[PDB]
């Protein structure tokens, strides 16, 4: 079950956890991605809130909120290997964990096939 | 120290949007049924959502490279795919390659490829053939060919000029002390100059163009020189541009050169006595270059 957003986000949800990253169609939009700027654990979103930032080689994107929360993890091995969420945006490759203050925001983004079709309309 | 020491931050006038809209689509769409490459995505040009698209409400246009998405040289720039054995010629690109034109309804087309060292004549015929389906099928529209050196073959280089094509566009891409760290060593400043020297002399109606990338390390001093070598080959066009490093693995950026600092340049050409000087940091060889052939050559 993963969700999206129009600015090219996904999210996915496990035990009250949403986990945060960028589409396949983004990453591959973007480039080699060399610094991402994730927010410190413990700041709370609200939803479409700017949180972060990522710099490729060729290319820089803003990182908006799918959701209202507080930010409970980073991923870490970006800092190493931030290569990471070029191919592995959908599993090695995400960004942040946060928790979810208003779990009906989930309805207001689209489906994966709703956002397949948004990119190719 | 500032590239092969550190990394440069990306500055805020390079940042663009994620290529998006049914404008770029749609030329997707077309490119994908035809079998057609664009250099916009092989070199992932970051210029793609606003020359590919749009709102979905103006006017889209792609450069397409022929004769494949695999080239023959390394240039330590260009994020295209190289290998030794490139895959053969599609006989039918320079006829798919007239019909996606026609169907966008382009005014102005400009037309590019990977270099084929592997071919016997550099793959000149199959680029005149694509000119020559162009005229064909609209006789007044207006082409303009980005083409390899083809390691100075001068025959090679007429076929090109013969085709009908109204701009003869070749890239210099850095100052000829740069040649040998940028480009692929097949390529000279030397040789490029000769390209476009020539194509003058094989039909002197044609406008000459060529670009240069600032921030691979030159300074003030070699470009002002390049330029000046330039117009005394008589080539009337000069884009100048941002480098930016396309992929992990290639250059990195040396400089990042103030929007200013293109303004700069834009002047010079123009004492130089360029017809046009296409300057900024996302500029490209092809970017806008309808509006900038008939705002400055027809005005
Ligand atoms: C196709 C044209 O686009 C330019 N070009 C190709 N790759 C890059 C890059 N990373 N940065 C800037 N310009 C580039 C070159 O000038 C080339 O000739
Ligand atoms: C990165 O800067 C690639 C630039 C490619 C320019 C093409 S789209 C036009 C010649
Ligand atoms: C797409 S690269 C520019 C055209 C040609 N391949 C050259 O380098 O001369
Ligand atoms: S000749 Fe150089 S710049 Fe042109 S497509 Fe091949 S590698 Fe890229
Ligand atoms: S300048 Fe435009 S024509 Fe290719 Fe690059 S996207």
């Amino acid at each position: 079950v993963r969700k999206f957003t129009e600015k090219h986000e996904w999210v996915t949800t496990e035990n009250g956890i949403g986990t945060v990253g960028i589409s396949n169609f983004a990453q591959e939009a973007l480039g080699d991605v060399v610094y991402c700027s994730l927010p410190e654990v413990g700041t709370k979103l609200n939803k479409q809130d700017e949180f972060g930032a990522l710099e490729s080689v060729k290319a820089a994107s803003e990182l908006y909120s799918p959701l209202s929360g507080e930010v409970t993890e980073i991923n870490e091995a970006l800092a190493e290997n931030p290569g990471l969420v070029n191919k592995s945006c959908y599993e090695d490759g995400w960004l942040i964990k946060m928790t979810l203050s208003n779990p009906s925001e989930l309805d207001e983004l689209m489906s994966e096939e709703a956002y397949e079709k948004y990119i190719k309309s | 120290k500032r590239q092969k020491g550190e990394r440069l931050r990306l500055p805020p006038w390079l940042k663009t949007e994620i290529p998006m809209g049914k404008n770029y689509n749609k030329l997707k769409n077309t490119l994908r049924n035809l079998n057609l490459h664009t250099v916009c995505e092989e070199a992932r040009c970051p210029n793609i959502g606003e020359c590919w698209g749009g709102g979905e409400y103006a006017t889209a246009t792609a450069t397409i490279m022929l004769m494949g998405d695999t080239c023959t040289r390394g240039c330590r720039f260009c994020s295209v795919k190289t290998a030794r054995n490139p895959p053969p010629l599609d006989a039918s690109e320079p006829y798919n390659t007239a019909k996606a034109i026609a169907e966008w309804g382009l005014d102005y087309v400009v037309l590019t490829s990977v270099d084929r060292d592997d071919m016997p004549d550099g793959g000149a015929e199959h680029i005149a053939k694509t000119v020559s389906y162009l005229k064909e099928r609209n006789p007044k529209i207006l082409v303009e060919c980005l083409t390899p050196d083809f390691r100075g073959d001068l025959k090679a280089i007429e076929k090109v000029a013969l085709s009908g094509l109204d701009v003869y566009a070749h890239n210099v891409e850095t100052v000829p002390e740069l040649q040998s760290k940028v480009r692929d060593p097949r390529a000279n400043f030397d040789q490029s100059l000769r390209v476009l020297k020539h194509a003058k002399k094989v039909q002197p109606d044609v406008i000459s163009k060529t670009s240069i990338m600032l921030g691979l390390g030159e300074n003030d001093e070699q470009v002002y020189a390049t330029m000046k070598a330039l117009r005394e080959a008589d080539v009337d066009c000069l884009t100048l541009g941002q480098y930016m490093q396309p992929t992990r693995r290639h250059l990195k950026v040396e400089e990042y050169i103030t929007p200013e600092k293109f303004k700069y340049w834009e002047k010079v050409g123009n004492e130089l006595g360029f017809h046009y000087t296409a300057s900024g940091p996302l500029v490209r060889s092809s970017y806008k270059a309808g509006e900038f052939f008939l705002k400055n050559l027809v005005a």
